[PDB]
C-alpha cells in the first residue's frame, strides 16, 4: 500500500522503509535525483549538461529526469559498432530523443576512426571491455569540451558503483570528478539508486529501452560482484548504500593516496604520458591495420571528431 | 503433466528469453523463492503493473520478471 | 594429484593451485600454520599460549597444531550451560584433552555467576549471541591474565575473518597487542578456509562436535563464497589486501581505562560484562530467581599485572 | 547412498557413475563450503564416484 495516498503500491523498497504506487513513486524518484545532485552540486540549476545514453534503462531513465528538472540535458550516442546490437541501441536512443523535444547527437566510431570496437580490441591488444570504455570515455568528453558542455553525466547507479568498489577490495574514484582544463566533469545522478529502482521508474514511465545487453560483457566480474552484494541485500535491506557511503565518509577520507597532467601530444587532451591511452590505442590499430592490408598506408587520421545533429 | 497442468505462464528475461511455468495461487514471494531468483535483482510485470511480493499471483496470469542487472 | 609425493590427492585447493595426499597435506597444514605465526610474531617459539576450545573443529585443530609445533598450548573451556550441546562440547574438549595428556582449564558459567547463557540471554534483555560473545570475551582474558599468559589463542578462520571484515564495511585482525589487563589475542588459522581447516581435522582423526550454537555472518560468509566458487583465492585476497595494503595507509587515532568493579579493560567508568551482569541480577532478584542480598562481585584484577 | 550432514543428519540417494563435481552441483553444494567423506578417505571434484558407494557430505561452515 503506498504511503502517500493509499492506493496500491506498485514499488516497494525495504532499504528505505518506502512503498509508493505509479504516481507517486515518479514523483518520488525525480526528486531523490534532485536530492542526489544538490548533495555534490553536481548541476547548477538549469545549465547544459551532456548526458551519455546508450538506449539502456539506466541511460534513458536519466535523460528523462533531468529532462523534468529543468536542465538543458543533451544526449550523447556512441554507435559501437557491435552488429544488431549497436544498430538497435541507435534506434531505441533516436526514437527516445524524437518522441520527446530532446537534441541528440551521435558519433559513430567506423565512420569517424574507421573501425568498430571488437576491430579496434583485436588490432589494439586490448580486451574489448576495455577499448570500449576508453573509447566512451575519451569521445564523451571530447564532445563536451567541443561543444561547450561543463559536465557530464553518467547513467551508473549503486549496484554499478558498489560493484566496483567491491571488486577493488576483492581485488587490490567517486559520484562526482571535478572539471579540468580540456576535461569535462563527471558526475552520476543515480548512484543512490539501486538498478531495480532504476528500472521500476523505467517501466512506470513507459520508456522503452533496450533490454539486451552488451554482447561483450556477457560473464563479467561485476555480475558475480552485483550477485553477491544483492545476496546480502536480499537479507539486508540498505547495504548497498551502507557498503558505499561508508567507503566515501569514514574510509577514503583516512586513506593516504600517492602526478600532474599533460596535454597529448596528437590531440592535446590531459594525460600523465608523451600521448594520451586513446591515442596510444589507435596509433597501434593503424600500424597493424595498415600492416594488414585492412587500411590503406597513404591515409593519415585526424585525432578531431565531428558529432552529428 | 505440465500442458495439461497447465500452471501459470512466467516468462524469464534474465535478459535472454524462457517461458516456465509454476504453481500459482500463492504470493509473489514463493513463486520467486521456487525459481531461486533475488527479489532485488528482478521486477515482476504482470499485464501493466509492476507487482510486490506479498501481491498474489493466479493460475491464469503471465507474468515477466526482468532482470535489472 | 600430490605434488610432492605424485600419490592420490585427498585435498586439492584450487585457490593455491595445490593438492596433496593425507600426509603431505598435514606436513602442510601444520607447517602453514608456523609459518603464520612467526610472519606476524604472534608466539614466541614454546611459549605459553592458551587456547580457547569448544570442542569444534576449528579450535580443537588449532589445539593440536600449537602442540605439534612445541608451544605449551593450554586450553580453556567455557560451559556456557546451553541443554545438550554445552553438555556435548565439554565431553568432546575433555576427550581431546585426555587422550593427548593436555592440559584443560574448565570455567561453569552457571557455577561462576548463576545462569547459563540461556538464561543470561532472557535477563540482560540481550541477543543470545551477543550474551555470549561478551561472556566469551572476557573470561577468557580474566584466565589468560590471572594464569600468567601472555598470548591467547583462538580458532578464527579465513572464512571468519573475512566475514567479519565483510561485515564491517557493511555496517560502518589476526594480532591484537596486549595491553594492560589485556592479553595478547592471535588467530593462527586466519589464512585457512574453513574446508581446509575440516580436511586436517578429519585426516588427522580428531573427534570434534558436529553441531554449533543455536547469524550475520552466514550472510556474509555465503556472499564471499559466492565469490570464491567462480573467483578462486578471492577470500585470501580480500584479506590479505586489506590488512597488509589498505589498513597500514589508514590514519592512527585512546587509552583503556580500569573497570572500576573488576579493574579490567573499558574504555568507560564500568565495562560492558559487569554492567550486564549487574542488569541480570536485577532482573534476576525481581522473579526471586536469587536472594535480595546478593550481589554480583566479580573477582578484582589481580593488583600485580 | 549419500548423507547429507549440513550440519545436521539428512541422507538422501542419487545415481553415481559420475564425477564428484557434478553430484555437487545437482545438490546444489557450494563445494567450497563442503567436505566429501567416503569410507576413511576425502574426495576432490575430479574424483569420480560410482555407485554403492556411501558418500557423507560434511558441511565445513562453522
Ligand atoms: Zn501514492
Ligand atoms: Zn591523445
Ligand atoms: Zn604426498
Ligand atoms: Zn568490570
Amino acid at each position: 500500500v503506498c504511503k502517500v495516498c493509499g492506493q496500491k503500491a506498485q514499488v516497494e523498497m525495504r532499504s528505505r522503509g518506502l512503498a509508493l504506487c505509479r504516481e507517486h513513486y515518479l514523483d518520488w524518484f525525480v526528486k531523490e535525483t534532485e536530492r542526489a545532485i544538490r548533495r555534490h552540486r553536481m548541476l547548477l540549476p538549469g545549465e547544459r549538461v551532456l548526458v551519455a545514453v546508450s538506449g539502456g534503462k539506466d541511460s534513458l531513465a536519466l535523460w528523462d529526469v533531468l529532462s523534468r528538472l529543468g536542465y538543458q540535458a543533451v544526449g550523447l550516442h556512441i554507435e559501437l559498432g557491435i552488429g544488431e546490437y549497436s544498430k538497435r541501441s541507435l534506434e531505441v536512443t533516436q526514437a527516445f530523443a524524437r518522441e520527446r523535444g530532446l537534441e541528440l547527437l551521435v558519433v559513430d566510431l567506423k565512420e569517424a576512426y574507421g573501425f568498430g570496437v571488437p576491430e579496434l580490441a583485436r588490432l589494439s591488444g586490448r580486451v574489448a571491455c576495455s577499448a570500449c570504455g576508453l573509447s566512451k570515455r575519451y569521445i564523451i568528453n571530447q564532445v563536451a569540451v567541443e561543444e561547450g558542455f561543463r559536465v557530464v553525466a553518467t547513467g551508473h547507479n549503486l549496484d554499478d558503483e558498489a560493484a566496483v568498489l567491491f571488486g577493488n577490495l576483492l581485488n587490490p574514484q567517486g559520484p562526482v570528478l571535478p572539471e579540468k582544463p580540456g576535461l569535462a566533469a563527471r558526475v552520476k545522478p543515480f548512484y543512490r539508486f539501486s538498478e531495480r529502482e532504476v528500472l521500476s521508474y523505467t517501466l512506470l514511465r513507459g520508456i522503452r529501452y533496450l533490454h539486451e545487453e552488451c554482447p561483450n560483457a556477457k560473464g563479467a566480474k561485476s555480475l558475480l560482484y552485483k550477485e553477491a552484494l544483492n545476496l546480502v541485500e536480499r537479507s539486508m535491506p540498505g547495504a548497498k548504500l551502507r557498503f558505499l557511503d561508508g567507503f566515501l565518509e569514514k574510509i577514503r577520507p583516512r586513506l593516504d593516496v600517492g602526478v600532474a597532467l599533460r596535454e597529448c601530444e596528437r590531440c592535446g587532451y590531459p594525460t600523465t604520458g608523451a600521448v594520451c591511452a586513446f591515442c596510444r590505442m589507435w596509433d597501434a590499430v593503424y600500424r597493424r591495420a595498415k600492416k594488414r592490408k585492412l587500411l590503406p598506408e597513404e591515409v593519415s587520421f585526424r585525432p578531431r571528431v565531428k558529432p552529428l545533429r | 503433466l505440465v500442458p495439461r497442468g497447465s500452471h501459470m505462464r512466467v516468462v524469464l528475461r534474465l535478459p535472454e528469453r524462457k517461458e516456465v511455468e509454476v504453481k500459482g495461487n500463492r504470493p509473489l514471494r514463493e513463486v520467486l523463492e521456487e525459481l531461486g531468483l533475488n527479489p532485488e535483482t528482478v521486477v515482476a510485470v504482470r499485464g501493466e503493473e509492476l507487482l510486490t511480493l506479498e501481491d498474489e499471483v493466479r493460475e491464469e496470469d503471465t507474468l515477466e520478471v526482468l532482470s535489472a542487472i
